[PDB]
């Protein structure tokens, strides 16, 4: 999260820039290396690193396995 | 004599031409530089 928002400042400065000063050409070359970027972008923000936490998660399955075995329990106090 | 004239006020508006062609040229040359890195710039926000 820190390096997007430092991403953005970067783009903006760098469009403050090509507003004052025009004459660069080389700066759509860094947009290449942002492909780069892109391979670790393929694993951003949005549907990827929860899937992780759902293997502990998956401990938790067979808890709520338990927590029936609980309602079960009820049929013992039967 | 209206040809004559306009011949000369033709050669007259021509004696700077080569100040004027070159202005020009400037203008263009700063004209293209602010577009190309305009059109970089929206190239890569719209990739991103």
């Amino acid at each position: 999260r820190k390096l997007n928002m430092s991403i953005l400042i970067n783009f903006l400065d760098l469009l403050d820039i090509l507003i004052r000063s025009p004459g660069s050409i080389k700066r759509e070359e860094k947009l290449e290396d942002l492909k780069l970027l892109f391979v670790h972008v393929h694993h951003l923000i949005n549907e990827y690193r929860p899937h992780q936490a759902r293997e502990t998660l998956r401990v938790m399955m067979e808890v709520q396995k338990r927590q029936r075995l609980e309602t079960a329990e009820r049929f013992q106090k039967h | 004599r209206q040809l004559f004239v306009r011949l000369l006020a033709l050669v007259k508006w021509a004696n700077d031409a080569g100040k004027v062609e070159k202005c020009a040229m400037i203008s263009s040359f700063l004209d293209q530089q602010a577009i190309l890195f305009v059109d970089t710039a929206d190239r890569l926000a719209s990739l991103a």
